[PDB]
């Protein structure tokens, strides 16, 4: 994960 | 900023050494950052680029090592993009003191409820936007990023009971973190 956040996966 | 740049670049190098444990020289960049020798982010980027090239040549353009290097170069460029978006966010995201996501930035990030299909509205910070969509970073565990369509966004001062929410443990922790942030913001409690 990148330091400023990974992409949130759709539901 | 000699020391500030040096500090950020140290985070990046360190992170990319951790990235590299998937499975120009690295000590040279590692040397250069450690001594704070880089005079520009662009210069750092060009070194990472050289290293990538030397690496792909060294091992073969289809080796496991070249795959790793391509991935690392992309991640490094991503870290540099993000560092430009907000230096304070980047610092806090890497140093991670207690309640790191609650400290305000200047200027302050716009705060929104952002809806992703199936999750309901979740509180978030706006990192950037274009007319049709907004790049947000959610409060709560993992602090993940999403591009959210404009019409899936409401300002944070809208009351939560007016919104479709799914009140999980995770959602509640996100909301507690949001309110702590809103307090730090009103207090002018910047990270020191
Ligand atoms: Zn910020």
């Amino acid at each position: 994960a990148p330091s400023t956040g990974g992409v949130k996966k759709p539901h | 900023n000699k020391q500030e740049m040096g500090t950020y670049l140290r985070f990046i190098v360190s992170r990319m050494k951790e990235r590299a444990i998937d499975l120009v020289d690295v000590p040279t960049i590692q040397e250069k950052v450690n001594e704070g020798k880089y005079r520009s982010y662009e210069e750092f980027k060009a070194d990472a680029q050289l290293l990538l090239h030397n690496t792909v040549i060294f091992y073969g353009a289809a080796s496991a090592q070249a795959d790793i290097a391509r991935m690392l170069y992309k991640d490094t460029c991503h870290e540099l993009d993000e560092l430009q978006l907000c230096k304070n966010c980047f610092y806090l995201s890497n140093a991670r003191p207690d309640n790191w996501f609650c400290y305000p930035c200047i200027p302050n990030h716009e705060l929104v409820w952002a809806k992703m299909k199936g999750f309901g509205f979740w509180p978030a910070k706006v990192m950037q936007k274009e007319d049709n969509q907004v790049d947000v970073r959610f409060f709560g565990h993992h602090h993940q990023r999403a591009w959210i369509p404009s019409e899936n966004i409401q300002d944070i001062t809208v009351n939560v009971h007016r919104l479709h929410v799914k009140r999980s443990m995770g959602w509640k922790k996100a909301c507690d973190e949001l309110e702590l942030h809103q307090r730090f913001l009103r207090e002018g409690r910047f990270w020191k």
